[PDB]
């Protein structure tokens, strides 16, 4: 399919950036997670990034570590996540759905089989957090054979060769990392990225979404002003889940308020 | 792009977040440079001799082989400063940190031996040291934690995941991903992303180099086999490396069999796990059916790394080295045997290697064979565990 | 009648029951013979190198002396098999037992280090070993008792007297007086009746011999002083012996000052006791006003022998060697300092020697002096004691 | 004085051996000890051997170890022992009194002073258990300057030189050790000593008393038959004290019975 291409084209003619929340599938349970995700969409999410719970999420800070732990406490397995994904797509035809994976879950029952299942359930992209471009070949090949966009990381420490590689190999969007370190709302990027954004455009890369440490409307607006196609926010969303485990009602209200505010900020 | 092949056949690689690739590239280039630098080598040799106490003895164990045609020598890494072989490569990695202008050290530890070794090298060489250790391991290893703290290291319990060694491994990488400009990750075994399997082997290779020189001097020929326990693979690859091209010499690695392979309660992924991708490498893993990483089980705290170095997986695949397992009870028997018959208290980890040597001897007592066991650590640390087991059995 | 003078000046002698005189005569004659026997010497050298791991490192400690004109080296007896210098002379005494046709070993121990050393040498060399240990020491040293038992020694708690080291010393002599035809008494320090002060010195003298060779190689001159703790005197005399005729070289012995000399709660009889006759020798003792033998007190378990070797009393009297004391708190500070600044955990016993060296340095930091401290044991055994002290102080 | 010489001459004309009990002074207290000792004499003791409590009695087995411990538990000091000795002599003019000492108690306040105090209280001999003939010179010299007999041990492992030395230097009696080991009734000598007894006589030694492991009448008779002047019994006597700590009445009755029987056995 062409879900990201269609979204970015439409956003271009709304003069809007994309606002893209991340959550862990099955946090804090399967049913509540499904409601969470529908709330994100209804409140204005343009696309989703969805984590499959993994034992060893070594690119994640404590907020998302704890989300993985809560999903495990609920007995959430990869197979259940794929059932959830099929249902999310069955409800929502056009929203791009990207997965955040770690390599072992992709490799476990065969790389090709993994991407084939993604295609079956209607996933649009896969980002494998612990596979650098250097190791990406079998992952990106399987992705494309199955109509899945391989999402590459453009780190702030990127040289020209890396920019050219990610521009050439990527599809869907290019992940523009805000900073070094791991996921988390408690650390905000302090590096201007407009130069990387410009070079990616020169090289005809997939549109850039800034991610890591995005927790506030001003950062969404900043990403758009710098030339990015939009922004991803994970820990800030997950913190609302964590804060409200004992009130699913208040949790959904606060998620809706947050996502609505962040999406409003994507207006150019 | 790298200087050296990051894989041993199909095993190994550099499976880290993109952000860390420059750090691994820098480390590789600093290592390749250091290996050509006589000043670096002299400094490393100076520390190994005058601080760590190399060379280590090669002890002939006549009592335990009496009445068989086995001749058994123990390579005495137990006599190294720190009481285990971990000291050798931390000294080299600390010098590499200095070479790169890094002023801080991050390390992971399970049983605490690597943590103690990182702490002592950091104290000596003036580096600020922080050590991650799963909270369950912190609780079970209070003596080692206190030794690390006496040496000025910060020990940070890790409560995520299973609160054990794999979780500490993750935390070390999380920290490094945001501190690599100033800190060096002093990985504690011959595993993880390239270039660590290579570096750790080269900085442990004096074990086998000395063993070769010593056995030639004493016996006038190479060993029929050298035998080492395999947790992550550092002491074993350090013993094996210098003999890899001596194809008459058997290389035998011993993984923990725990309660028995058939129980699933073991730590033998090379022979009884499944290849996965984790901790920066493609290698055999302990893992669930759906690809979640699992713990290794052994009576011996230090054989807890839930994977295995990629060079071992490679040497196995090509049939250069052979890998076996030894159960808790076999290891405990070897421990008691060495205490009573040679006056040496071995680490329970290396008691696994000794157990396999005793099996080779006992199974075929008229076979003429010259064996070396790597005694990678001393066992004073283990006497409480052993006391508790023997008491529970009504042996004492 | 003896071959050698049983006294060092006025100190020493052979104050044992008449029944034991033949045993002491036999031992003296076997020793004098062994010292002329190249086969004996080769066997001893073989054990020291290949089993115990000699030679030991001489480590330069740059961090702890930075900003002063002291250069400090540590002689690393902590790296010897067993973790203390006690291993050296037990190997020689075990060979002497074999030379005389003795098949059993009796030993006394206080802290348990000599007991462990006796047990390991006996296991290696096939001798049946029985170790006496005051019952209060057995209770306080369960790790060492268990190590001795793992090595096949019988450990016999002594409940008589004060149930401490002097009582164990008596029990060993009681046993020997009725078993000397088959058993050798492996006395654990450079004290007791002739010929033990002589034998123990000669079988520990490689400490100072190596130190001399090593310091000449590294610094091109002899040390200004060598410094060792003094419990009974074996590690100190082993360090001192080869330098006695090098009269430019200071010999400094450090007795435990305990809670302070003035409190009476110490273990410093050479300087603060009174000469008495006990345990086969005339020497300075801890003793009551009416001549009952008293205990030595120290934070360090191994400085509990309530007298001192007669050669030390002699070297003091003639002014060849100087003897000082260091309190518990001084020793504890030195312990923490070495851990943090050099990555070496020292025995609390030898922490006394290090403390005096640090004092020599700190008191006169612009004095150019080349010092060697004998680090006679490692301190892993002591971390519980230190933990408990630091906790009680609210330091942790 | 000549108390041993007079005793041995008198016993020779009674055709009797000497029976000589050992006890620790002050065991189990000063007053009970004085009564014990008077009971031994009244029951037939020919001479006494009396131990001063010492912290480290390294020639003694457990029975006498425990006696030393009981005297310490009662606060008995050497000074108190010397007061007791003066009183024992003040009661009994002719019985030989020998002390069993360890070297440190003799050396403590000066060897000469020690023997001077012995002379003052009327002691007849001193045996220092941990001083061999090789080391004996200052002890035997002080003894003789103060009219005290130095008691030498003739071990069963004795060569001719030792026999000659003990014969020459000793006075009072020669201590003929039954066996190797330490004091105790639980181990009986199994070595014939008649040859040593004969050689001592040839060399004009002080008369021999056999000691160690003597607990029975037959052993007293055996000592006399072998040519010895008598026998010493310590542990067997002390065991009666130990057995009867809770009945001073029964203790004295059993001591009297034992000593009477053992003395009767000294009839040739
Ligand atoms: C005394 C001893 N022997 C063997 C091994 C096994 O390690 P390799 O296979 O030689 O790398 C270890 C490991 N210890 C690690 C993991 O817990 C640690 O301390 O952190 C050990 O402590
Ligand atoms: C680690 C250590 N350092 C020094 C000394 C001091 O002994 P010297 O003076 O060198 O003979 C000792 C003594 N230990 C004896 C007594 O308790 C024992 O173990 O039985 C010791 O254990
Ligand atoms: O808002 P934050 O700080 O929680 O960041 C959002 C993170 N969610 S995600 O799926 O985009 C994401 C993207 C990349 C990650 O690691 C990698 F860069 F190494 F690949 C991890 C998570
Ligand atoms: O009857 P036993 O077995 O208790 O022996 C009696 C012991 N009492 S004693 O004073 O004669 C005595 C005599 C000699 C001793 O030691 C020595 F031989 F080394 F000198 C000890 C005690
Ligand atoms: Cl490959
Ligand atoms: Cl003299
Ligand atoms: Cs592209
Ligand atoms: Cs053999
Ligand atoms: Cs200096
Ligand atoms: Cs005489
Ligand atoms: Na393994
Ligand atoms: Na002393």
């Amino acid at each position: 399919m062409e879900r990201y291409e269609n979204l970015f084209a439409q956003l271009n003619d709304r003069r809007e950036g994309a606002f893209v929340p991340f959550v862990t599938l099955g946090d804090p349970g399967i049913e509540q997670s499904l409601k969470i995700i529908d709330t994100l969409i209804d409140a204005g999410a343009d696309a989703l990034e969805l984590g499959v719970p993994f034992s060893d999420p070594l690119a994640d800070g404590p907020t998302i570590q704890n989300a993985n732990l809560r999903a495990f406490a609920a007995g959430v397995t990869p197979a259940q996540c794929f059932e959830m994904l099929a249902l999310i797509r069955e409800k929502h035809p056009t929203i791009p759905i990207g997965l955040l994976m770690y390599a072992n879950l992709v490799f476990n029952n065969g790389i090709d089989a993994f991407y084939a299942r993604c295609e079956q359930v209607g996933v649009d992209s896969v980002l494998v957090a612990d596979v650098p471009v250097e190791e990406s070949a079998p992952f990106r090949q399987a992705a494309l054979r199955h109509n899945i966009a391989p999402i590459f990381i453009c780190p702030p420490n990127a040289d020209d060769d890396l920019l050219r590689q990610v521009a050439s190999y990527g599809r869907g969007y290019t992940y523009l990392l805000s900073r070094s370190g791991v996921t988390g709302a408690e650390n905000r990027g302090a590096l201007p990225l407009h130069h990387l954004i410009e070079k990616l455009k020169e090289y005809h890369a997939a549109p850039a979404l800034q991610g890591f440490g995005i927790s506030s409307p001003e950062q969404v607006s900043a990403a758009v002003r710098a030339g990015a196609a939009g922004a991803i926010s994970g820990s800030a969303i997950v913190k609302i889940i964590e804060k409200n485990l004992a009130s699913p009602k208040q949790m959904l209200a606060e998620l809706r308020s947050f996502v609505s505010a962040m999406k409003a900020a994507s207006r150019a | 792009t790298t200087l050296l092949n990051p894989y041993f056949g199909e095993f190994g690689g550099m499976y880290v977040p993109q952000i860390l690739m420059p750090a691994l590239n820098q480390l590789e280039e600093a290592f390749v440079s250091a290996q050509k630098d006589p000043e670096f080598q002299a400094q490393f040799a100076d520390l190994l001799k005058n601080y760590a106490g190399r060379p280590t003895a090669l002890t002939k164990c006549q009592n335990i082989t009496a009445g068989t045609r086995t001749t058994l020598y123990l390579k005495r890494e137990d006599l190294l400063h720190g009481g285990a072989h971990k000291t050798n490569q931390v000294l080299g990695q600390a010098l590499l940190a200095k070479r790169m202008g890094k002023s801080e050290i991050i390390a992971e530890t399970g049983a605490g031996q690597h943590g103690v070794a990182s702490a002592l090298a950091s104290a000596l060489l003036g580096l600020k040291c922080r050590i991650y250790m799963g909270a369950k391991d912190v609780e079970r290893q209070s003596p080692n934690v206190f030794r690390m703290r006496l040496m000025g290291a910060e020990v940070i319990p890790v409560h995520s995941g299973s609160a054990t060694l794999k979780d500490a491994c993750n935390e070390a990488l999380r920290d490094w991903s945001g501190s690599y400009e100033t800190a060096h990750y002093m990985l504690g075994t011959a595993a993880g992303p390239h270039p660590y399997p290579t570096i750790v082997r080269e900085f442990q290779r004096m074990i086998g180099e000395e063993t070769k020189a010593q056995i030639l001097d004493k016996e006038g020929r190479l060993p029929d086999a050298v035998i080492a326990c395999v947790g992550g693979g550092s002491n074993a690859i350090g013993m094996f490396a210098d003999f890899i091209n001596d194809t008459s010499v058997g290389l035998i690695g011993v993984e923990p069999g725990g309660h028995g392979i058939e129980t699933g309660e073991h730590g033998a992924p090379l022979k009884h796990g499944r290849v996965g991708i984790y901790f920066g490498m493609k290698a055999p893993m302990m893992q669930t059916a759906d690809g979640q990483i699992e713990e290794s089980y052994s009576i011996s705290a230090g054989l807890d790394f839930p994977s295995v170095g990629p060079q071992h997986a490679y040497l196995n695949s090509i049939g250069r080295a052979d890998y076996v397992s030894i159960t808790d009870d076999e290891a405990l028997e070897a421990f008691k045997t060495l205490c009573r018959h040679e006056g040496i208290i071995p680490a329970l980890e290396s008691s696994h290697a000794l157990a396999h040597a005793l099996k080779m001897m006992r199974e075929q007592p008229e076979k003429e064979q010259l064996l070396v066991v790597n005694l990678a650590g001393r066992g004073d640390k283990d006497i409480f565990t052993v006391h508790d087991i023997l008491k529970a059995r009504g042996e004492i």
